[PDB]
């Protein structure tokens, strides 16, 4: 997951990649679905806030290039 | 004809990205998503250049406005105010938050061009005494005065509503005294349309950022009220015939039905969680 | 037989790649969902209750699960679970049926339908209702 | 616990043997990437539950087992 | 011209959040049916970053015409 996370100011404004990372972390959060861990959705709020803002982040980035 | 300018005021959905659709599109994520009209100048199109201004939200987007209104732009300036009838509580204060800002960049924008505050204004005294006439006293009206037009969407979900909770002459017409004293006091006025409906908007429009219209408040399932076809009375009956005679909290009532409906998909919990070493000499103490 | 069973673990492992493969289709299929499977529009023109059609959805995707089930222990025998792969599987298979007892859905749903049952139901007290 | 003996495995180009001070039997893999073993042999008394410093794979392809033989004075395949 | 390099100016106002974009979150799926998918990321994100920057070039668009 970190691994996806801390890439996600890598790949430089590709949004098929940036998507091919999302379906892969998501992938390991439905292996933390089955086995289901304790409060899966309220760790998944914390994780999306993050990547709400290295997205926004890595955006007004690249806004302000183009 | 020069330049011309209109600022909807998009809102969350409410047929607004459909409402340009109908009217004649990318995606609606980013707000201020401007569209041009250049429709028929009377008697051919000679490029009738009435550009939109479309925003939704409120994260800032006062600059975008500045990016919408100049300091000429001031004469065609067709505000519209868009809301639907799905959440028609929205619609009765998120009216006054779209305006509340609008009258900040009254105050934020206009307050370096003062001429046309000793100009306008009596531009605004000559232009709403015409807001009456050749049309079918005083009212206490608004501050707000420049070409201005309150509109509504999504109201062809009446038996939709009415199937889930309206079923009463009270919520139908407690809403239009609210909605045609809205426009009548802003120098407005109140305008209907639905999904499949209404081509009713480019005529006050076109009529009026140069073709009229006879109006109609009949129907009472789509209404259509042009400046000049109020009163304080009229619409005083509607509201007495059973309608709780003008109550200030039945605000409460249509924004109690389906806004204070309930949360379906909420999941504040705060589920569990425990400790190690706590646990250990708790049961330590337990051991006796 | 000790002696016939020690020399098939290759196929074995060919087998369970193959078993492997159509489980994660499965979780794949299920963890889209039946309100966006057009599963549901077809099977909703055949003409069921979206209730009845999800269940049916979750339901032969339960018995599809469990087929696969008796697939690998007849292939991997009665031990099966004691089998270093085997353990995983049901694990998972498990985990995947209990993210399939719908019991809920009907629960729920059948409280809805009692709050409409309260006054709808029944509503033939106005043989001929004025309108 | 302390591997008290370990080998290769009999036609398992993967897979590590084990034996314990404790008396379980340990499984290593290599190409799993987890450096505990996956397969670990309970501490029943079925199991050993004294160290095994002899646990080993006996035949070949058809012909093997694993015999673990702990100090305890049981041996088990 | 001037027009262009305005419509260029409102692009340049995108940073009217200052660098955060702290509300670049625009889809809500609907209520509870049968789902084993509990935590998806956010409907309103995966998008997110296509609609913006397909959207600078639309209001571009649209002022060309």
């Amino acid at each position: 997951i970190d691994l996806e996370v801390r890439s996600l100011e890598t790949c430089m404004y590709d949004h098929k990649t940036f998507s091919e990372i999302l379906n892969r972390v998501q992938k390991a959060v439905d292996d933390l679905n089955l086995h289901s861990y304790s409060n899966l959705p309220i760790w998944v709020n914390k994780l999306d806030m993050e990547i709400e803002r290295i997205l926004g982040v890595r955006l007004q980035a690249g806004l302000r290039a183009w | 004809p020069s330049g011309k300018n209109i600022l909807v005021f998009g809102e969350d959905g409410s047929g607004k990205t459909t409402l340009m659709t109908k009217l004649q599109h990318g995606k609606k994520g980013r707000g201020l998503e401007y569209l041009y009209l250049s429709v028929h100048d009377e008697d051919r199109d000679d490029h009738t250049r009435c550009n939109v201004w479309i925003l939704d939200g409120d994260l800032y987007h006062k600059g975008l406005l500045k990016f919408a209104v100049s300091a000429e732009s001031l004469p065609e300036t067709l505000v519209i105010f868009v809301a639907d009838m799905s959440r028609p509580w929205t619609v009765m204060e998120s009216l006054q938050k779209w305006a509340s800002v609008l009258r900040e960049h009254i105050d934020k924008m206009k307050i370096p061009p003062e001429k046309m505050r000793e100009l306008e204004r009596k531009f605004v005294k000559d232009f709403q005494d015409y807001m009456e006439p050749e049309e079918g006293d005083n009212v206490l009206t608004h501050n707000l005065g420049i070409p201005v037009l309150v509109v509504c969407t999504k109201c062809d979900a009446v038996s939709v509503l009415e199937k889930e909770h309206d079923y009463r002459d009270e919520h139908l017409d407690f809403i239009q005294s609210h909605l045609r004293r809205f426009c009548l006091q802003y120098g407005a006025a109140l305008i209907y349309t639905s999904v499949k409906e209404e081509k009713n908007l480019d005529l006050l429009y076109k009529y009026i950022v140069h073709f009229t219209t006879p109006a109609l408040v009949v129907e009472k399932d789509a209404v259509f009220i042009p400046a000049g076809w109020d009163n304080e009375k009229k619409i005083a009956i509607l509201h007495e015939n059973f309608t709780t005679v003008k109550p200030e909290d039945a605000y409460e009532d249509f924004i109690v039905k389906p806004p204070v409906r309930k949360l379906v998909h909420d999941k504040e919990l705060a589920a569990e969680d425990e400790q190690v070493f706590l646990m250990k000499q708790q049961s330590l103490l337990a051991k006796q | 037989r000790p002696h016939i069973r020690g020399a098939i673990r290759e196929y074995q492992t060919q087998l369970i790649q193959r078993v492997k493969d159509d489980i994660e289709s499965l979780h794949d299929k299920f963890k889209v969902q039946y309100p966006q499977s057009q599963a549901c529009k077809m099977s909703h023109v055949r003409d069921l209750p979206p209730v009845s059609g999800s269940i049916i959805w979750a339901k032969q995707i339960d018995r599809q699960l469990t087929a696969y089930m008796k697939r690998v222990e007849d292939v991997l025998g009665k031990g099966w679970e004691n089998h270093v792969e085997g353990q995983k599987l049901k694990q998972d298979g498990d985990s995947f049926r209990m993210k399939l007892n719908t019991q809920e859905i009907f629960d729920d749903w059948a409280r809805k339908v009692q709050q409409r049952n309260l006054g709808v139901s029944g509503r033939i007290f106005t043989i001929e209702s004025t309108r | 616990s302390a591997v008290m003996s370990a080998t290769f495995a009999k036609f398992h180009p993967n897979l590590v043997v084990g034996g314990t001070y404790s008396g379980q039997i340990v499984l290593w893999d290599n190409r799993s990437n987890k450096r505990t073993p996956v397969q670990r042999t309970p501490l029943s008394a079925a199991a050993h539950t004294h160290p095994v410093y002899c646990v080993n794979v006996v035949g070949t392809q058809n012909a093997h087992n694993l015999i673990s033989i702990s100090t305890d004075g049981k041996i088990c395949s | 011209x001037x027009x262009x390099x305005x419509x260029x100016x409102x692009x340049x106002x995108x940073x009217x959040x200052x660098x955060x974009x702290x509300x670049x979150x625009x889809x809500x799926x609907x209520x509870x049916x049968x789902x084993x998918x509990x935590x998806x990321x956010x409907x309103x994100l995966e998008e997110s970053y296509s609609a913006v920057m397909g959207i600078v070039s639309e209001v571009e668009q649209y002022v060309k015409v």
